[PDB]
């Protein structure tokens, strides 16, 4: 849990404080960056005022869905370990797979 | 026997298995606003009686509201 | 080891003894219902999705031996 | 300059006194004569007392 | 060797087993107040041999 | 009994569990068989 809304669940508010307490601990409360919390959302829907706020933060960076160039050369590697006889479909595949991550 | 108020803490809560090392010196700005913070908090907890011979009830709490920050 | 039973004395705790492992009988009952065969018989609708689901798990437990070779997943 | 007085010799935080100083100079600099000649020594006298040349 | 495996049951007894915690909180060197795992909270003491 | 598995090394044991949640093995002041205790068979058992 952490974004309370103007009003969450009982149940949000009971495993919120897991997160909370590891946060804390590892930054703010000292000026260190040998140990470090790296943290991934993927649902936008909850997502906690506290981490937003600095000093538990300092940069947000996107992570964009793969580029019009990634995907063709994602394609490629992942290819290489199976037999083929050479595709020249990875072209075809990147249209298709338009916005696929 | 007794024991001091201080044992049995939780360990559940915050600030029982941290503490800040923070001061007024390591932060640079908004020092018109650390000085109303300082008075309000820090002052009444040291000393209880330079509040008290001047007559005031000592400080309240203070809402900290503004830019996230 | 792990998922064994212990006897552990009543008086002064310390682990004084072993007992079987523990298994469940309910579980053993549950298993096995390919019998009767369903198949694609008395079951079926929706020809597409019975059509991926027989891509998706059962030609890949006959067909394993050449995954392994190919190198894909 | 008066934020930068206090800090400097009184509550003795030299970093905080001498900020203040130099957008005093800038200030003073433009409309003013004697008050920005003040601001500038003042700029100095933080640093001494730091004593870092 | 079938002496020394059957005789540590005979000594642990005697010692008495033990009621484990995870240290609560650090008030002074001599007494402690520990945690038990099980939930009941004690004031163990510490011995200068370790 | 929640379930018949123990007979170590003695006349069958199984796990029997009184209502104070503590398990407990059973000996023999009548007898003990596998058909005597079961998966689902209450027991009465001694305090001591």
């Amino acid at each position: 849990g952490g974004r309370r809304f103007s009003e969450g669940t009982s149940a949000d508010r009971e495993i919120q404080r897991t997160l909370m307490e590891l946060l804390n601990q590892m930054d703010g409360f000292d000026t260190l960056h040998r140990v470090k919390m790296i943290m991934a959302t993927n649902r936008p829907d909850t997502l906690d005022p506290a981490l937003l706020r600095p000093g538990r933060l300092d940069r947000k960076i996107h992570i964009d869905l793969p580029n019009e160039q990634a995907r063709l050369d994602i394609l490629k590697i992942h290819a290489g370990p199976i037999t083929k006889h050479g595709e020249i479909d990875y072209e075809a595949i990147v249209k298709l797979s338009d916005g696929f991550n | 026997d007794v024991l001091p108020p201080e044992a049995d803490s939780s360990i559940m809560m915050l600030t029982s298995d941290q503490k800040p090392d923070v001061m007024y010196a390591d932060i640079g700005g908004m020092d018109i606003q650390k000085q109303e913070v300082r008075e309000a908090v820090e002052l009444p907890l040291t000393h209880f009686e330079l509040y008290k011979q001047i007559g005031i009830d000592p400080p309240r709490g203070v809402l900290m509201y503004g830019p996230p920050g | 080891k792990p998922g064994d039973l212990v006897g552990v004395n009543k008086d002064s705790y310390l682990i004084l003894e072993t007992l079987p492992t523990e298994y469940d009988s309910r579980v053993k009952a549950m298993e096995v219902d390919e019998r009767p065969t369903e198949q694609y018989s008395d079951i079926g609708g929706l020809d597409k999705q019975i059509q991926e689901l027989v891509e998706a798990i059962v030609l890949p437990m006959n067909h394993k031996e050449k995954f392994e070779n190919l190198g894909i997943q | 300059m008066q934020s930068g007085i206090i800090h400097a010799a009184e509550e003795k935080d030299w970093k905080t006194a001498y900020s203040y100083f130099y957008e005093a100079f800038e200030g003073y600099d433009s409309i003013d004569s004697p008050k920005a000649i003040t601001s500038l020594k003042y700029m100095l006298l933080c640093k001494i007392m730091l004593n870092t040349p | 060797k079938q002496y020394e495996k059957s005789e540590n049951d005979l000594k642990a007894l005697q010692s008495v087993g033990q009621i484990v915690g995870e240290v609560l909180k650090q008030l002074t060197e001599e007494k402690f107040i520990v945690k038990a795992t099980n939930g009941p909270r004690y004031v163990v003491g510490c011995r200068r041999q370790l | 009994c929640t379930k018949i598995i123990n007979a170590d090394s003695e006349d069958p044991k199984y796990i029997i569990n009184v209502k104070q949640f503590a398990k407990f093995v059973v000996d023999l002041s009548d007898q003990v068989a596998p058909t005597d205790i079961e998966e689902g068979m209450r027991v009465g058992v001694d305090r001591n």
